[PDB]
């Protein structure tokens, strides 16, 4: 503890995400909505918005 | 107001041993990169202290 | 756990000691890094070994 | 006081300046100069130069 501020221990946690190429396993909190067809809508499929 | 200037010439500059000498976070450089200071090399160095 | 001088070494496209021989990150990295001080939990007056 | 360095209180003051559309009311110590005309001069009117 007698060291300076440039020599203190630092705990590092690195979160590495894999982008969506496979089926999604981990996903954030969002409320699902029933599917509609043959209408111009705004879709959010697994984080892909259009 | 009376900062000290020192000329560094005719030696072999190891910039990897600066870090364990003073407790500073960032080796803030402007025209070069701190990790690439050994591959490229210079003509003269001027060190100003205040 | 690293020291304070090498926190800037955990970044894509870096060279040194941690980024060359200990922990290397890819150039196409997509993710986050969280570093915080641990002067109380990971430090001893006699020296942490 | 026993909490970590990221959970400390922080006093925040946000200074929002609104841009000059009305007559300017609040600004600092720049000495005004007498106005001359019919000559190519460098003018500084309320902060805008030309
Ligand atoms: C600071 O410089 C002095 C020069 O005599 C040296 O003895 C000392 O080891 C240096 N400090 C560190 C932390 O290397």
């Amino acid at each position: 503890p007698t060291y300076g501020v440039g020599h203190q221990p630092y705990r590092v946690v690195v979160l590495s995400f894999e982008l969506l190429h496979a089926p999604a396993t981990v996903c954030g909190p969002k409320k699902s909505t029933n599917l509609v067809k043959n209408k111009c809508v705004n879709f959010n499929f697994n984080g892909l918005t259009g | 107001y009376a900062w000290n200037r020192k000329r560094i010439s005719n030696c072999v500059a190891d910039y990897s041993v600066i870090y364990n000498f003073a407790p500073f976070f960032a080796f803030k450089c402007y025209g070069v990169s701190p990790t690439k200071l050994n591959d490229l090399c210079f003509t003269n160095v001027y060190a100003d202290s205040f | 756990v690293i020291r304070g001088n090498e926190v800037s070494q955990i970044a894509p496209g870096q060279t040194g000691n941690i980024a060359d021989y200990n922990y290397k990150l890819p150039d196409d990295f997509t993710g986050c890094v969280i570093a915080w001080n641990s002067n109380k939990l990971d430090s001893k007056p006699s020296g942490n070994y």
